[PDB]
């Protein structure tokens, strides 16, 4: 019954709307605004590099809502990890999101 | 918590479970650069109680107490065969491991908008 | 978000197998019995060798990449197996369920 | 709402429909004193598409976008020879709609 007005998946806002069918009275209807932001509370500054301070601000302008906080479940985020095993250093691509993407 | 009270040293433990077979490679990085094996000690792969053939291993890293309170994010990177990318990692800092402060400053603007 | 609640009957001798969808990318596929009192979800069957303590040795996992149905089977029914069994994926269990369905005892 | 996000101007329209005969007059008052004729524009009466012998008009007042932002009434006054006192007026504010009750549901669990 609710039209999916916004289904943002990178800041996770899920704004929507509907018209509430009131009684058979004059049209003093109500329009709904079910905004539903979910706070990660444990992610980093860049979403793709776990070395920055964690997260203080959470800015949500709903006009730029149609850098991110959360991780897209169908997207893959990776990085270069500098391992060595002795003298050589094979900088190899790691996975910051094991299971959203496979090699 | 009680280890960060004597103000002498802090131990971060990287525990790898379920991997089979043995002989997994583990190391630590401090602010994106690796450390010598003179500061972290790994354990031999031991069997698992409820698992038929899966194993587990521990790698402890000991650092100065004041080296962990100011930040200085540590990462544990491991590389076992079975990994789809053959290499994975995890990370902890003072603001992430069992925190005592959820310092939140979320702001929401332009509620009506277009 | 599929909700195919089916009325498959069960008994001690009786065996009921649930059907679930698979992404087939070798992620963590699990069946989980939601607890009404707890308000969370407790994995009864997982990709790994874990099995619930109550369901030890009486459950079987059956995966067909050919037909795109992920199905699990229960050997014996004690008649207490009435709850929301939801399937799913990802490391997470609660917030990752794909389809849910409640099985039933007797009929 | 779409026009106010350009942050340039605000456009208030005084819609005068359902009068008869023609020759209706429109002015734009603000706190008692009128506005200059160069601030608003009035169109000529045109017949109603359904109503046989009636008409309509319009009166566009364009102001700076920031000026709308602080209260400020802009009441439109209409004079036609069929009104009970020959003069009527209407007004809007930034605050002229409804209650718009917020219903916040902050969650920390
Ligand atoms: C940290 O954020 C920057 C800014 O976009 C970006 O390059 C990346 O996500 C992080 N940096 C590195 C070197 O990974
Ligand atoms: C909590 O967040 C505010 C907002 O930026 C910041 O000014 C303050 O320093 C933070 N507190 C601590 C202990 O980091
Ligand atoms: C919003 O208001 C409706 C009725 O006005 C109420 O049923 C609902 O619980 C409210 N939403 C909350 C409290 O999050």
């Amino acid at each position: 019954e609710r039209i999916v007005l916004v289904d943002n998946k990178c800041k996770c806002a899920r704004i929507t709307s509907r018209i509430i069918r009131s009684s058979e009275d004059p049209n003093e209807d109500i329009v709904e605004r079910n905004i539903r932001i979910i706070v990660p509370l444990n992610n980093r500054e860049n979403i793709s590099d776990p070395t920055s301070p964690l997260r203080t601000r959470f800015v949500y302008h709903l006009s730029d809502l149609c850098t991110c906080y959360t991780y897209d479940r169908n997207k893959c985020y990776t990085a270069v990890v500098p391992l060595v095993y002795g003298g050589e250093t094979k900088m190899v691509e790691t996975a910051l999101t094991p299971d959203a993407c496979y090699p | 918590r009680e280890q960060l009270n004597l103000r002498e040293s802090a131990t971060i433990t990287c525990l790898v479970t379920g991997f089979s077979p043995a002989d997994v490679f583990v190391q630590w990085m401090q602010r994106g650069q690796p450390l010598s094996p003179e500061k972290y000690v790994t354990s031999a792969p031991m069997p698992e109680p409820q698992a038929p053939g899966r194993y587990f291993a521990h790698s402890i890293l000991t650092v100065s107490e004041e080296e962990w309170n100011t930040g200085e994010t540590y990462t544990c990177v491991v590389a076992h065969e079975a990994l789809p990318n053959r290499v994975t990692e995890r990370t902890v800092d003072k603001s992430t491991g069992k925190p005592t402060l959820y310092n939140v400053s979320l702001v929401m603007s332009d509620t009506a908008g277009t | 978000r599929i909700l195919p609640e089916v009325k498959v009957e069960g008994e001690l001798g009786g065996s009921v197998t649930i059907k679930c969808p698979l992404p087939e990318m070798h992620v963590r596929i699990y069946l989980c019995r939601e607890m009404a009192g707890s308000g969370t979800c407790g994995t009864v069957v997982s990709t790994t060798n874990f099995i619930k303590a109550e369901y030890k040795g009486r459950v079987t996992l059956k995966q067909y990449p050919r037909k795109n149905l992920f199905l699990v089977e229960v050997t014996q029914l004690t008649e207490s197996d009435s709850g929301v069994y939801a399937c799913g994926a990802g490391m997470n269990t609660d917030r990752g369920k794909t389809q849910k369905v409640t099985l039933n005892v007797h009929s």
